[PDB]
Parts: C-alpha cells; structure tokens; sequence
C-alpha cells in the first residue's frame, strides 16, 4: 500500500531573468 | 419435453428502455459491433427515400438520438419501425451471446412475431448462430426500413398532416373493447353506408384481438369521426401507430415486391430451419422457404393481411401439440402483454407447467486478465495530482485556501512588471492595461537545477513554466508510487506526456533580452513535455495543446482517447499558466475580458469580467485495470469527454448555450447518467453576466429539469461552484485546477464556500431554489453515499468557441487484505542526490512519523514498502531499521543529530559493492 | 411564385413521357396514383405515360383524370426542386390541383 | 473536395473538427504588439487559427492547434485520424502554418 | 477464425471429432467444451 | 505438421474410403449497404 | 456418412505466419476480440 | 463527378502592419 509519504526536499534556488527598462511600451519607437 | 417460443412484439410496446439498455452494454464484441452496423444500414437505406419523406428525418451520429425523439413522438414511421427491428434483434442477440442461451432449434423451440416480429422471425429461424444471425439481422433492418417508407407514403398520400400535430404524428389505429369483431365489422359496414366514403379513406378492421376486442384503423380525422359513434359500454383506446397497415384496399403485389427489392438475387441464400407459427396465414406452420421468400411473406402479412392475434396461443399450442410435447415456455422480447402468454398458451394443454431453475451464479469465473470490459470506452482511473496555486505549494494548502474562502487577487508584483507605468485608469498610452490586478506564484523562479541535470546558466533560461511541469511531474509520479519499468503499465515506452500551454512570455519579454544558446529550447512549448519525456527517459508520445481557455481540459481529452486507443498505458496530463508578458494583458484588457475591480465575481449581480490566475498542476492516468493490478493509489475516475464548438455564437468570442447544452446532453448519455446522478458542478464560472447565466440556464436545464407543472425533478439537492472566484482565470490550467478541486472535495467530503457572490444574486440566473439547486455560501458536508459513489459534472470553455466537459466519479471501494505482516523488523530507506536534501528529506521523515506514531500497526510494514519497493534509489543514502514506528524514529532522528552536526554525506561509490 | 393551372385545353399525345421516364419521383407519384384510381374502380392511366397509341382512342375520364394526376405530379416534381408558391390559380381543372 | 455544409450526413456542420499545427505567433509578438487593440488576442492567439475556420464555416465540431516543435503537422494529423478513427467526427481538417 | 468469419457450423457430437498432439490436447479440451464461438471464447483464454 | 498424409492415412483402415472431394464455396450472401465497410476502428483514413 | 476431424499440432508447426495473420484480421469482431483479450490473460499469467 | 474547377477569384488586398525602427535588437535598453 502507497502511502502519502511527503515530497521530496527540492533544495530550491532562484533562477530568474528580470524585465527591465519598460521597453515593451515602446514596441516601435526609435532611440528618442 | 417442454418447448420455448421466441416471441416478438409490434410497434405497440415502448422500445426506448431496450434501446438504452442495448446502448449501454459494453461487455459483449457481437452487441457492440451489430448496434455500430445498424446503424450504418439504416442511414444508408433512408438516404435511398422520396424528396418528401427525406425532410422529415433527422440526423444522428449515433442510435443515441432517435430515442428522445422516440419518446416525443416526433419520428417518422420509417424510423421507428427500423428502431423496434432493431432493438428486437439487438436483445435476442444480448440475450443468447452475453446470456450464454444455448441457440433454438427446431426440435424445441418454435418462432413467432405480430407486424413487425415476422420479420425477426424469419431473420432469427434462419440462421443458427449470432455470427451467423448479424448479416441475416442488418437485411431485416433495411428491409424494415423500406416497409415503414412504403406505408408512410401511402398514408401521406391518403391523408394530409393537420394543422394541429407540431411534429408529433398521428395514430391511424385504435383498439376498440367490448363488442365482437364480426358486430364491429357490421358498424363499420353501416357508418360507410351512411356517411358515403371513398373505398380507399373508409375504416377497416385491423386486427382481431380478442372475443371482445378488437383494433379499427383510419386516418386521423376519420378515425375520430367514427370513434365518436360508439357508445357505452363500448371502450376505446388510441394506440402509438402512426401510418396504415394490414390494409388489402390499399396495398397489393407491388408494394410487396418493391419493399423486398433491397435483397440481392443469389442461390447461397440460408432456407428457415427453426419453424415460425404463422396464425395470421392460413397455415400456422412456415418452414423450408428461402431467406427472401419468407421475407417477402412477412411483408405481405404486415402491409395485406389483418392481425388474427385471437388465435396466436391456440395456434403455438397447437404446434407443441403435435411434436407430443406437455408445456410452454414463454420467452417474449418486446412484446406487450407476454405475462399472460405463457397461461393463454397452456390453457389448451393438458397441463404439467413447471417452474424454471436459477441462472446458477456467473457460470464459471473469467481468467485474470479477461474479467474486464474492452480498452474501448474504460473508466479513466486517476492516482495522483500536484500542482503550484496562488499562495500555496501544494494540494493541502490549496484546500486550506479554499475552505477558508479566501480572495488571492492582488496587484501585479515587481518581478513581473511594473505597475505605476504599465497601468492607468484611463489608458492614454500604447499598449497601457486599463487593469493590473492577478493571482500571481511568487515562487515561480524556484528550481532544483542538479537534480534534473540542468547547468546554473541553462535554467535561468529555461521558461518557468517547463520547469514547474519538471517538478510538478516529479512529485505527481512520486505520489503515485510508479518507478519506470517497474511493471508491465510503466515500461518507458507505454508513457506519453501530454500538456496545455497558451503562452511563451519568457522567450517573448525576459530571455529574448540577450538570446543564447538555450533560447529556443528554453522557451519553446514542445520542450514542456519533451523535458519530462526526457528526464524520465519516457519514450512514448509528447504534445502540447493549444485552446487558449480550455487546452488542459482539451489536452486532457487527448490522453484519454490515447488510453482508450492503446497507444499509451500511463499519461501525464498538465497544465501551466505563468504571466511574464504585460502586452497579453494589455490585449485582454483592450479586447474588454478582465475585470477593472478584482477577482471573478461569478454569480454576481456585479460581474464584469476575470481575473489572471497563474497555476500548474500535473495529474498521473492509467485505465483503470491497470492500476488495480498494480495497486496504485486511485482518487478519481472519469467515465467520459467530449468537445464541440459554438460556432452558432453571434461574434467569436462571446459564447452559444445551445452548444453547450447539446454537449452536456451527450457527454450525460454516453456516460448513462441521468440528472438526479450527479450531485455537483463546477462550471466554467468566468465571471460574465451574459455568460453566467448562458451557462447556469444550459447546466440546470441539463441537470435540473423542471416538471411541467412547474416543480422539479431532483429528488436531491445540486451544488454549483467556481474556482475562479478563489485563485482566478488560468487560461491554460483552468480544467485542471477544477479538476484538483474536485479531487480534493472528494478526499475531504466537503464543499467549499462560495465568495463570487458579493453583493447580490444575479436576476438573469433562473429560479435555482424552485429547481432544487444552491450555492453554497458557506461549507457543506458531501459524505460519501453509502454502497455508492458521487458523480460530477465539470466544464471549461475558451475564447475561441470550445466547449469541453468531462464526468468524474468516486474511485472504487478500496479492498485491502488487511492480513498481518509476520515480520518483525522492518527497514526504512531514504535518498536524495544532494547532502541539504538528504537532511530535508530526514526532517520531513521525522514530522510525518510525528503525525502518524498511533494509526496502526500495518503502518510500519506499509510505509517500508513504499519506502523500499515504490522509490528512485538516489547516491546519497540512509537506512533505519525497527520492530516498532518509534526505533524507527529515534534512528533516523540520530542520523539527522549526526548530519547537521557536520558529517557530510558522500555519495555511494558508481559501481557498488561486490 | 404563382403557380397557375391549365384546363383540359391542350391535353396532347405522349404529353409528360420524357418526365416519366427521367425522374423515377415523377414514375413514382404516377404508378401511386394509378393504384390508388384503380382501388377506387376507375380506369387504369399508366398507359398513358407508356404506350402514347392509347391517347387516340382515350375516353373524357380517362382524358380528365390524366390531366389531374399529370398536374398533381408535375407540382410535386417542380416543388421538390425548391419552387415556394406564394398563391395557386386554376381553371376548367386547373382549380383542383 | 466540393463539399457543402449539411449536404449529406457526412457533412453536418457537427461532424467537423479542425485540427491545425502550428508552433509560432510572431505576428502579436512584434507586428501587432507595437499596438495594442481589440483584435489584439482573437488576432494573435493560435487557438483561433482553427477555430476561425469553425466559425466561419459553422462548423460545430472539435477544435485544436497543436504544437510539437517541427512535427506540429503530421502530429495533428495523428489526433485528426485518431478522432476519425474513435468517431468524434465524420470529416477532418487538418492544417499547418 | 475459421467457425465465425468462414461461416463453418460447428462441429457436433455426430459429425465431428476432436484431437491433439502433446500441446493441441488443451485445445482440443477447450473446443470439446463448447457449442459456439461465444461458448468457447472463456474457454480459450483458460486454455491459454 | 504433416497433414496432408492424415486423411489417406485414415482412410486407409476404412473401405472405399471415398476419396473426399469437397469444395462447397458458393457460399457469399451478399452484405447490405454500409455493412460491407470494415468497422470504423482502423480504417483507411481517405484524403480528399 | 462422412466424420471430419479438427486435429491441432505441437510447438513442431511453425505459427508465425498464421500469427501475422490472426492480427491482420479485421472484419470479424470476435476474432478481435479474442486478440484483445489474450495477450492480458497471458501477461497476467 | 467533380471536376479541377479553377479556384475562387479571390478579391485579395495587401492588410500588413510592418516591423519598425530595429526595436527587437534592444529588448532591454533604455532610451538614453
């Protein structure tokens, strides 16, 4: 019989890549 | 010396029940493929009808839609007439291959049929076997098929369908008590004297059913003209025929040649070998005729000859008589009035009728393996679920969010996107969002890169969503207990892994800010299931579905037809929605889908919209054989899916409720539930007033009929919920986080509040309280029914026009031995490929026997196995060994005194020891 | 659409023979008609359809009830094309059908 | 292929899927994306890809975009056989783009 | 195959006889156990 | 294995033996519209 | 006046062949069937 | 039988919204 034993201890980090510099509201701007 | 008759019936006795049942067989391959054949024929034959006739039938997919019309009264003669052959042959055929009825024979057994019987009775007394009977069966069906046509004509052409029928048809016939036939003969003869009527639209007697009873056929409006002739203590009846029969003014020859011209000409045709009673003929006795000779004989009595069903018994009797043998033994299929048969039949015999013996049990067991039903339409068995959900890390904190009734919406957090930029109350900008609120995973960027072989610099790039499907994977398959190749189910090529997915905002907005090496990898959508074939060395199939709104419910539909087909014997089914791209909700804000005030008001007078959830959930399948045999851990089952679109909508995005309707009808039919059945459901419930209720009137219109006087049909009280008020609108894992609802409502028996509903009911929605349905504002108990099981209906649908819904029923009964392990020491293994997770998985070892010290003594030997023989075996190790749980304990929990004082683990040496 | 009838005026030799012989809905609703005429004693009018050597010699009942069943079966021929009569005229006989 | 909607009983308007392949929307990513608009997620989503032809057709069967990297099609075209095969439908449309 | 697909009738106890070599005697004991196709279907897969 | 010396073999201990000529055949009843397709599970999937 | 026999051989016969053949048939529903069912019996087994 | 009739005569028009000013080759910069 299967028991609900717990999960495994995931020795979690941050991997992350950051939006940066509000450029997705100047989807078509030039450099002004 | 006792003989049988098979006796078939007119079109008098209802046939929808037989019908349904005869749909709902699943253990008999001779069943399944004459009812998948009929079907087939009857459509090729009525394509073969007049213009006129061809626009009063409908179209089905299955014989699973002539039966509500059967029942309304809306089906053409043709039609029904196909449908009692049909389900005449269909029960014999049940009954002697299922039923294990040794075949009749023409020493004691004898056939027999009234106008629509004569046609089984040919079709049953010449062949000698079911495999034998089936094409024999089909040619009778066509041939039905034309009789019924040739008669409708007739009539049609001899009457006109009155103004006041809307779709029901007329009865032509009428049976008539109290008065000989040979005085209602001489009424009839005088009422034509009288009212001068055309030889061909005068009444005419139909059948003779009785000394005193009789039946009288006319057209409608002069079938009611003569009926309102007859007086007391004459009693009249009105029978469901709806198109003249046994009318020798009106047919000759020809119609019966035409009728039998769907049979080819051959000399391999099989003669009659089981001889059928014929009493309306002028001989009784019918045997040693071709297979269309006798067809062509049968039609002749049915559309020529009237119904002398005065003299059926004494005819069998007869018969019986002359073989010498004593007795009767009625064996009817869809007849009316057979319980009086078997007495009608021995009054003429000098007597000794006898009792009948028992069915003795099932008659020999099926061999393991065999005592199951076919791959083709098996419950789906669930064993396990995991998911990430707005504040929570599991299922149980998932449960604790729910029973609680707490609202998760909040502002969007800086990780994603800025918020004093990206959002206005007045967008003035581009690509502005009128709105900024969601239920958000703010552990989402959270991975455990060394254990799926994954670099420091590939898993940064890695969208999140893959690498929550990793994990969620993981602990799903840990849950379960299933190791790859560990049996027959979970050998690595048996597995596919399918998924939902709607976005890939990663590879859009953050790793396309430097692309490298793992950009595609890393965001595209195929490699969501390709990681977990991957890691798992799964290699069966790997898809990733895209329904925008229903792609976990849709992709969910995929694995099932898989494990319905064989192509897998196990299915990882997921779902994930991350939200990293501020235009997808600027565009579903400017499209005019997300509430400008909160969460998903569902049932609110005040609903204007959604709200963005975040959510992935991963869920093990197999059928559920296969996971009986391998004792896993069942939760659920699903009995059925379906899917369709709205395409009758008024736009493309706003929904149908026909469709939806139409869908629920079908999904309840193939499952062969009725209403009262399910118990709850959990609706699509986005948070729309048109939609709200568009969906609340086609649920309780499918699950809470109302009476036609005005009450309701549920004898039992109907529970309506939405997740989406709590965690909000996933927009890939919506199907799956109901699902998880479900399966925690399941395990808890409880129903969770409902905290949509903020200020007021919805006036749109209907009566639900005169309807028998609530929503349940604070908890209820669901027990669990006892010798039974709860069924519920769920639903999702998307944006696009798709409309899924499933059925979800309680696993089985659990068994188990409840023998005593006579050991009496046993050992306890734990592992981890890292030395911080070997101390987390001690720790979280050491809480759990906390919690479970005093269950029982079966927990120990219980939780060895699970640990030992349902587990991936890890470098780094640890071992504990005990006669009772606390050894167990104080071992383990001197380990962990020894590992964090600083005994650094080491991985067991790559080849082991010798 | 009005759908107007004509009398007994031009009933001529072999009149409807090419409808009765390239649509077998047309065979169909003549062969009904002429059991149903001959249940009710009347002349039989299939030859006249068939033979066309019969119109010569044809008695003004039989003449009549050609010209009835012709139109009848006719109607019903143009109506299973999609023909939506928005009102029905006649004559001598052409009130009946 | 001349099929009209509803001609015969394989071509109800609800026995039709409308399975496509697809694995891309660069369109919504940075056409369409420089403005957003109405149409911006009825536009850009692939889930409308199949099922616009649903709508404009009235077909009122199954509909699905699939997605395996570069085997989109001819795995869209297993779940097309495969529904055909079970019996969802009676007639299959099966894309890629 | 051959007793359900060919439209053979089966054999009976006075037109017919079975008989087996050292594995064929199972099936012969499985096809003397029954009258039909369906009949003998259970008996096969005890047999195998 | 060997059959075909079975029934010469058998028939070599009866008398006449009378050498069996069967062929039968002829025995095709010709199947009713839609019933001749194979049953929709795997079937050929037509392109159009 | 004509008895048949249904004899049946040994693992001598090679039965490949009539193998492929049995799992290429598809218009005999319990033909299928049986196919089906066997190989369950005999993994069981 | 149906026929290779030729196809329908579409009324085609040029509906394009175009790619401009470079902007996905600076998915992160700020406007400077």
């Amino acid at each position: 019989k299967v028991l609900e034993l717990p999960a495994y201890g995931w020795a979690l980090k941050n991997y992350w890549l950051q939006y940066v510099n509000d450029w997705s509201l100047r989807k078509g701007d030039p450099a002004v | 010396a006792q003989m049988r008759v098979v006796a078939f019936g007119d079109q008098t006795y209802d046939c929808s029940e037989a019908v349904s049942q005869l749909l709902r067989v699943r253990d008999d391959a001779i069943v399944v493929d004459f009812l998948e054949r009929a079907p087939a024929v009857l459509k090729a034959e009525l394509a073969r009808l007049s213009s006129e006739q061809q626009e009063e039938t409908p179209r089905f997919a299955t014989l699973a839609e002539l039966v509500p019309r059967y029942r309304a009264g809306t089906l053409n003669p043709a039609v029904s007439q196909a449908l009692t052959c049909i389900a005449q042959l269909g029960l014999f055929i049940r009954q002697h291959s299922s039923g294990q009825e040794a075949y009749p024979t023409a020493h004691d057994s004898c056939i027999t049929g009234v106008c629509t019987g004569a046609l089984t009775a040919v079709a049953v007394g010449s062949a000698s076997s079911v495999t034998a009977l089936v094409p024999l069966a089909l040619h009778t069906v066509a041939v039905a098929v034309r009789l019924g046509a040739r008669a409708w004509e007739i009539g049609s052409c001899l009457a006109d369908a009155r103004r006041g029928a809307n779709g029901r048809y007329a009865s032509w016939t009428s049976a008539v008590g109290g008065i000989s036939p040979q005085d209602l003969q001489d009424r009839i003869s005088a009422y034509t004297a009288e009212q001068a009527l055309a030889s061909v639209s005068v009444p005419y007697l139909s059948a003779a059913v009785g000394p005193g009873q009789s039946s009288v056929s006319a057209a409608p409006v002069i079938l009611d003209a003569f009926l309102s002739t007859l007086l007391r203590p004459l009693t009249t009846t009105r029978l469901p025929i709806t198109a003249p029969y046994h009318a020798p003014h009106l047919f000759t020859a020809k119609d019966v040649q035409h009728v039998t011209d769907c049979l080819p000409p051959s000399e391999a045709w099989p003669t009659v070998r089981i001889p059928i009673i014929s009493f309306s003929r002028d001989e009784a006795v019918s045997r040693g005729a071709s297979f269309p000779a006798a067809m062509s004989e049968a039609v002749r009595d049915c559309l020529i000859r009237p119904i002398a069903l005065d003299r059926m018994a004494v005819s069998i009797a007869n018969h019986a008589r002359d073989l010498g043998k004593d007795s009767v033994l009625p064996s009817p299929i869809a007849l009316s009035f057979s319980d009086k048969l078997g007495p009608q039949v021995n009054s003429h015999l000098p007597g000794a009728k006898a009792p009948t013996p028992e069915l003795t049990s099932k008659s020999i067991p099926s061999a393991i393996g065999a005592e199951q039903q076919p791959m083709a339409k098996s419950p789906i068995a669930i064993l396990a679920a995991s998911g990430r959900f707005p504040q929570s890390s599991s299922m149980d904190q998932f449960w604790d969010v729910l029973i609680n009734g707490v609202d998760t919406h909040e502002l969007v957090p800086p990780t994603r996107w800025n918020a004093a930029t990206h959002v206005s109350e007045d967008p003035k900008a581009k690509n502005v969002s009128g709105t900024g609120f969601g239920c958000w995973l703010h552990e989402a960027g959270e991975f455990d890169a060394a254990y799926f072989n994954m670099s420091p610099r590939e898993a940064p790039q890695v969208d999140p969503a893959q690498r929550l499907a990793l994990l969620t994977a993981t602990e799903a398959l840990e849950q379960a207990g299933v190791v790859p190749n560990r049996t027959s189910s979970t050998q690595k090529n048996r597995v596919g892994v399918w998924y939902g997915a709607t976005s890939n905002d990663w590879m859009e907005t953050n790793s396309a800010q430097n692309v490298d090496t793992y950009f595609i990898p890393g965001g595209n959508r195929a490699f969501i299931p390709g990681r977990v074939n991957y890691f798992h060395k799964f290699s069966g199939p790997s898809y990733t579905i895209d329904t925008a709104c229903s792609s976990s419910l849709a992709a969910l539909h995929m694995a099932c037809n898989a494990l319905w087909r064989g192509e897998v014997d196990t299915a990882i089914v997921g779902g994930t929605n991350v939200l990293t791209n501020p235009d997808m909700t600027a565009g579903l804000d400017a499209g005019h889908f997300l509430s400008r005030s909160g969460n998903c008001k569902t049932f609110d007078d005040e609903a204007d919209g959604y709200c963005r959830g975040e959510a992935v959930v991963t869920l093990i399948l197999k059928r559920l054989p296969d996971a009986q045999a391998d004792k896993d851990p069942i939760q659920a089952s699903i009995l059925g899916i379906a899917t369709n679109h709205s395409a009758e909508a008024a736009s493309i995005t706003r929904p149908h409720a026909g469709a939806q309707q139409d869908l629920f009808q079908q999904v309840l039919t193939e499952t062969g539930l009725t209403a009262n059945d399910i118990s709850v459901c959990e609706m699509h419930g986005t948070g729309t007033q048109a939609g709200d209720s568009g969906e609340t009137t086609s649920v309780v219109e499918t699950l809470a009929p109302l009476n036609r006087s005005g009450s309701a049909v549920r004898t039992t009280p109907l529970y309506i919920g939405a997740v989406k008020s709590n965690v909000g609108h996933a927009e890939s894992a919506a199907g799956v986080s109901s699902l998880a609802k479900i399966l925690l409502m399941l395990k808890h028996s409880k129903i969770p509040p409902h905290v949509g509903i903020k200020t007021k009911l919805n006036h749109r929605l209907p009566d639900l309280a005169a309807r028998n349905t609530h929503i349940a504002r604070s908890e209820v108990p669901w027990p669990r029914p006892k010798n039974g099981k709860r069924r519920v209906l769920l639903n999702n649908f998307s944006a696009a026009g798709g409309n899924t819904c499933l059925v979800l029923e309680d696993a089985p009964e659990p068994e188990d031995s409840q023998e005593v392990d006579p050991r009496e020491h046993h050992i306890v293994a734990l592992s981890a490929k890292t030395p911080d997770s070997m101390v987390n998985n001690l720790t979280n070892m050491i809480t759990w026997i906390d919690k479970h010290s005093g269950d029982s003594l079966a927990t120990l030997p219980q939780l060895s196995y699970t640990t030992t023989a349902r587990r991936v075996h890890h470098r780094h190790r640890a071992v504990a060994t005990g006669t009772d749980l606390l050894q167990i304990r104080s071992s383990l929990q001197e380990q962990l005194d020894r590992r964090v004082s600083g005994e650094r683990s080491i991985p067991h040496p790559p080849n082991g020891p010798s | 659409f009005v759908l107007a009838f004509t009398g007994q005026g031009s009933a001529f030799a072999g009149m409807g023979v090419d409808l009765y012989k390239r649509f077998a809905s047309f065979r169909s609703d003549i062969a009904r008609y002429d059991q149903i005429c001959e249940g009710m004693s009347l002349p039989s009018i299939k030859a006249m359809f068939e033979d066309e050597k019969v119109f010569s010699t044809a008695s003004p009942t039989l003449q009549q009830l050609t010209h009835v069943c012709f139109q009848m079966a006719l109607y019903r021929l143009w109506k299973s094309l999609g023909v939506q009569a928005k009102a029905v005229v006649g004559h001598s006989l052409g009130e009946y059908a």
